[PDB]
């Protein structure tokens, strides 16, 4: 019955710092090593260092040791990891995990940072049109916008892409469906608030 | 050390046997090697550790073997849940590393793909961008080249590509391709069409 | 004649427990001195390097003891349990001419744990007159992990 919870997604712009936390729950983080690890959108898993909140000892990896600060709460038994100096290519979602007893067993959530010079904002969206007909999610940051279709009564057939980011910095995504009958996409896109059902 | 995985990616079907494999660059103790599982918008689950113990939980299906710069996971008889990607590592005292990881998908059958294209909407014009689509749907193997011609001139550069996740039931892939264009540019031409080429098989087009 | 001989005490210091090897992993570290009875904190309990049928824990009383019987006892990390099943008993005087223990005829196969904290009592029928003693883990769950303590008596 344990669990570890990480804060909530994160968008910096270049030269910024972001701080996530890893909240541990069933037991003292004390008795345990955290590990930090990231995955870049189509990358693998990469190591980014590990501390010891009962020495507040920590060792980083090759490529992050002058970008990285581990430090840890032990009353309130919360991991800290404070990326600075963040790039563009620091983009990804980065985890925290504890061994059981050996290696990365127990995972967190994970926690998605984005980093660009682009601000957050909602994506228009076009109308596209067996046939095929869909919808054009574009011009959003950051990820993720979910999409469904008659509000989730449709999901045969429907095949919704992976985002994919434009010269501009924003993001565009679209969603289509094979198949009288009306067809509508649900967009949602948390980050800014934006939600919208486009009739195609 | 640095750990290398093979294959890039695997396919094979249900109820086959699975092997992969990681090389490393020196050789060290059997008890410090991990194998993962990881499935799209997942965080990864540790399978095996100290290269042959299985984590609670997970089906004897898994099981893992090797040492020194060899190291093996083993899938008995594959079940459609066993498709996904596959990351070994190293843990240790003093640092830890992974390999670039395979991706094990299922063998389905060559089927080229229906292809279907979609001009700019009116809606977006008046923003003054133009964005064509192309799709092919249901097609497989993954692999599939996309070539835009406007008035018969080859695009390259200008245009975005994205694949959907192996689907589990036909086993096939769906791919879109967007090519983006100015409204200015964009009417300054009249045909617009998507070249297809996979080894099932195509061009769909339309007049501005 | 059925005391606790100082794993869990410290009576036995940690200089006198040793092992075929050890596990050790970044901020921890399963020594041997790690091996007592009861013992709670990271990593609380010997664990050879490897696990394989040829490692073992020693214990060295630094003088001749009458021992009774041996406890055991798995471990628990977060949620994984780890623990020996069976295991063998050798002994020795000098730390170097070792006897396997024997019942009948046989090698001796003490059936140990079943879960991570329940601790296991075996008695050694006859009981030996030892300086050293020797557990040698046959069957485990997960990992070889050991947590014990040594009954007997003083042999004067």
């Amino acid at each position: 019955q344990v669990q570890l919870v990480q804060s909530g997604a994160e968008v910096k712009k270049p030269g910024a710092s972001v701080k996530v936390s890893c909240k541990v729950s069933g037991y003292t983080l004390t008795e345990l090593p955290v590990h930090w690890v990231r995955q870049a959108p189509g990358k693998g898993l990469e190591w980014v260092g590990s501390f010891d909140p009962e020495s507040g000892e920590s060792i980083y990896a090759r490529e992050f040791q002058g970008s990285v600060t581990m430090t840890a709460d032990t009353s309130t038994n919360i991991a800290y990891m404070e990326l600075s100096s963040l790039r563009s290519d620091d983009t990804a979602v980065y985890y925290c995990a504890v061994p059981d007893p050996d290696a990365f067993d127990i995972w967190g959530q994970g926690t998605m940072v984005t980093v660009s010079s682009a601000s957050t904002k909602g994506p228009s969206v076009f109308p596209l049109a067996t046939a095929a007909l869909g919808c054009l999610v574009k011009d959003y940051f950051p990820e993720p916008v979910t999409v469904s279709w008659n509000s989730g009564a449709l999901t045969s057939g429907v095949h919704t892409f992976p985002a994919v980011l434009q010269s501009s910095g924003l993001y565009s995504l679209s969603s289509v469906v094979t198949v009288t009958a009306t067809y509508t996409c649900n967009v949602d896109h948390k980050p800014s608030n934006t939600k919208v059902d486009k009739r195609v | 050390i640095a750990l290398t995985q093979s294959p890039g990616t695997l396919s094979l079907s249900p109820g086959e046997r699975a092997t992969l494999s990681c090389r490393a660059s020196q050789s060290f103790s059997s008890s410090y090697l991990a194998w993962y599982q990881q499935k799209p918008g997942q965080a990864p689950r540790l399978l095996i550790y100290g290269a042959s113990t299985r984590a609670t939980g997970i089906p004897d299906r898994f099981s893992g073997s090797g040492s020194g710069t060899d190291f093996t996971l083993t899938i008995s008889r594959l079940e459609p849940e066993d498709f996904a990607v596959y990351y070994c590592q190293k843990y240790g005292t003093s640092a830890i590393t992974f390999g670039q990881g395979t991706r094990l998908e299922i063998k389905g059958t060559v089927a080229a793909p229906s292809v279907f294209i979609f001009p700019p909407s009116d809606e977006q014009l008046k923003s003054g961008t133009a964005s064509v689509v192309c799709l092919l749907n249901n097609f497989y193997p993954r692999e599939a080249k996309v070539q835009w011609k406007v008035d018969n001139a080859l695009q390259s550069g200008n245009s975005q590509e994205s694949v959907t996740e192996q689907d589990s039931k036909d086993s096939t892939y769906s791919l879109s391709s967007t090519l983006t264009l100015s409204k200015a540019d964009y009417e300054k031409h009249k045909v617009y069409a998507c070249e297809v080429t996979h080894q099932g098989l195509v061009t769909k087009s339309f007049n501005r | 004649c059925s005391m606790p001989l100082g794993m869990e005490s410290k009576a036995i210091s940690d200089a006198q427990i040793t092992a075929s090897s050890y596990f050790t992993n970044m901020f921890a570290t399963w020594s041997p001195s790690k091996a007592r009875l009861h013992l709670q904190g990271r990593s609380n309990a010997w664990r050879p390097q490897v696990n394989n049928p040829k490692e073992w824990l020693q214990v060295d009383f630094q003088k001749t003891m009458k021992v009774t019987g041996v406890t055991t006892q798995g471990v628990k990390s977060l949620l994984t349990s780890m623990y020996v099943k069976e295991f063998l008993i050798s002994s020795s005087q000098d730390g170097h001419q070792w006897t396997l223990f024997f019942q009948n005829g046989k090698v001796k196969v003490f059936q140990g744990n079943q879960d991570s904290f329940t601790p296991v009592v075996n008695c050694l029928d006859p009981p030996l007159l030892t300086r050293y003693l020797r557990i040698h883990p046959q069957s485990w769950v997960h990992q070889i992990a050991l947590r014990m303590e040594v009954l007997g008596c003083e042999a004067q």
